[PDB]
């Protein structure tokens, strides 16, 4: 029952500095060296640098030898990493990582990573502009753009339309999320019937309906 | 200043044995390197397999093993299984710190592949109200879920503007993923041929629009 915990998500306005933690329980937390690695999502990873939580020893990335400070607090059984002077470009997920240095040489337990976002924006609504084609089965499609903080749930039909609807990962653009939606109805249904997208965005609590209609 | 590159793709058949490789810039991987392997299974999940180049971590299914062949660090997996799609890390040791591999997408046909559904929009005209205009690409129900999109205005590759999210697993286990394409409400105006490019198993499906 070998578990690193770490939070999942950390809001950070740019310029500042945050402490990520990473909690480790059943296992010796002595007998073990802690990692801490960077992952852009569409790039590989990139090892930051570890501690020895014996002697608090630390040893870094050259690259991260300015942007991330590495600490243990042996007694609560917790390593922590320290990152200053945050940027947008900041934003990716950090995990922690156990290596058995003793033993037999392998990074065995991992934490599941802490979002950072670094973002300046405050609550804003997304905007829903509508997608339908240029020219059997339709697709159609909604884009919600430049909206923060997330999520935004995307219905068809209020529901009533479930089948064919993919929702896309949002992504960060400018401090700024943007997200679209896409639902594939019969070539009969469209556009003699109406579809209708439904964007709700809680932070904000916005709720706008929108209706694909040909253009 | 060491540069660690691994196979980008793999696709495999449930029962084959495959074998993904770690190749270092420098010189010959060797038992000094202490060669890791890492999975990453969807929704950030890490765990290690291999460790110190051969040293199976515990609770690893006995179908995988690491070794050195060659001048080089390789992970084969003996009687792929359905389980074993993910991404494959791997990592080398230089005398003072770590250097991971690109990862390998590797694919274990659970069901046939299938090709994409590519679909482009145009930028609505409450969009070109604003002074802007987003091209939006999207592309769902492939398999293997591994894609390249690439965008052409006029004719020619664009290569700024362009965002490509990751291959995100759908429920029936195919993958989508969607690209934009930004533009000014004027960018817009000025050229007039777009077209959103997919690679996919070899085939190719552009979809072209015309303003």
């Amino acid at each position: 029952q070998v578990q690193l915990q770490q939070p999942g998500a950390e809001l950070v306005k740019p310029g500042a500095s945050v402490k990520l933690s990473c909690k480790a329980s059943g296992y010796t937390f002595t007998s073990y060296w802690m990692h801490w690695v960077k992952q852009r999502p569409g790039r590989g990873l990139e090892w930051i640098g570890r501690i020895d939580p014996n002697s608090g020893g630390t040893k870094y990335n050259e690259k991260f030898k300015s942007k991330a400070t590495l600490t243990v607090d042996k007694p609560s059984s917790t390593a922590y990493m320290q990152l200053s002077s945050l940027t947008s470009e900041d934003s990716a997920v950090y995990y922690c990582a156990r290596y058995d240095y003793y033993g037999s040489s392998y990074f065995d337990y991992w934490g599941q990573g802490t979002t950072l976002t670094v973002s300046s924006a405050k609550t804003t609504p997304p905007s829903v502009y509508p997608l339908a084609p240029g020219s059997s089965m339709v697709t159609l499609g909604c884009l919600v753009k430049g909206y923060f903080p997330e999520p935004v749930t995307v219905t068809w039909n209020s529901g009533s339309l479930s089948s064919g609807v993919h929702t896309f990962p949002a992504v960060l653009q400018s401090d700024l999320y943007t997200l679209s939606s896409s639902v594939t109805v019969p070539s009969s249904p469209w556009p003699s019937e109406t579809v209708t997208c439904n964007v709700a965005h809680p932070a904000s609590s916005t709720k706008v309906d929108k209706k694909i209609v040909p253009r | 200043q060491a540069v660690v590159t691994q196979e980008s793709a793999l696709t495999t058949s449930p029962g084959e044995t495959v074998t993904l490789t770690c190749r270092s810039s420098t010189g010959a991987v060797t038992t000094s390197n202490y060669a890791n392997w890492v999975q990453e299974k969807p929704d950030h999940l890490f765990t290690g397999l291999i460790g110190g180049t051969n040293n199976r971590a515990p609770g690893v299914p006995a179908r995988f093993s690491g070794s050195l062949i060659g001048d080089k660090a390789a992970l084969t997996i003996t009687g792929a299984q359905t389980e074993d799609e993910a991404i494959y890390f791997c990592a080398l040791w230089y005398s003072n710190h770590w250097v991971f591999g690109g990862g390998t997408k590797l694919t274990v046909l659970g069901q046939p592949k299938s090709s994409p559904s590519v679909t482009l929009f145009p930028p609505s005209s409450e969009e070109l109200e604003t002074n802007k205009a987003t091209l939006v690409c999207t592309i769902t129900d492939f398999y293997p879920g591994v894609v390249t999109v690439d965008w052409k205005v006029d004719g020619t590759p664009v290569t700024q503007g362009m965002e490509t999210t990751q291959p995100s697993k759908q429920s029936n286990n195919k993958y989508m993923a969607s690209s934009y394409l930004t533009l000014t409400a004027r960018a817009w105006e000025r050229h007039s041929s777009y077209s959103c490019q997919v690679t996919h198993e070899g085939h190719t499906v552009e979809k072209s629009l015309s303003r």
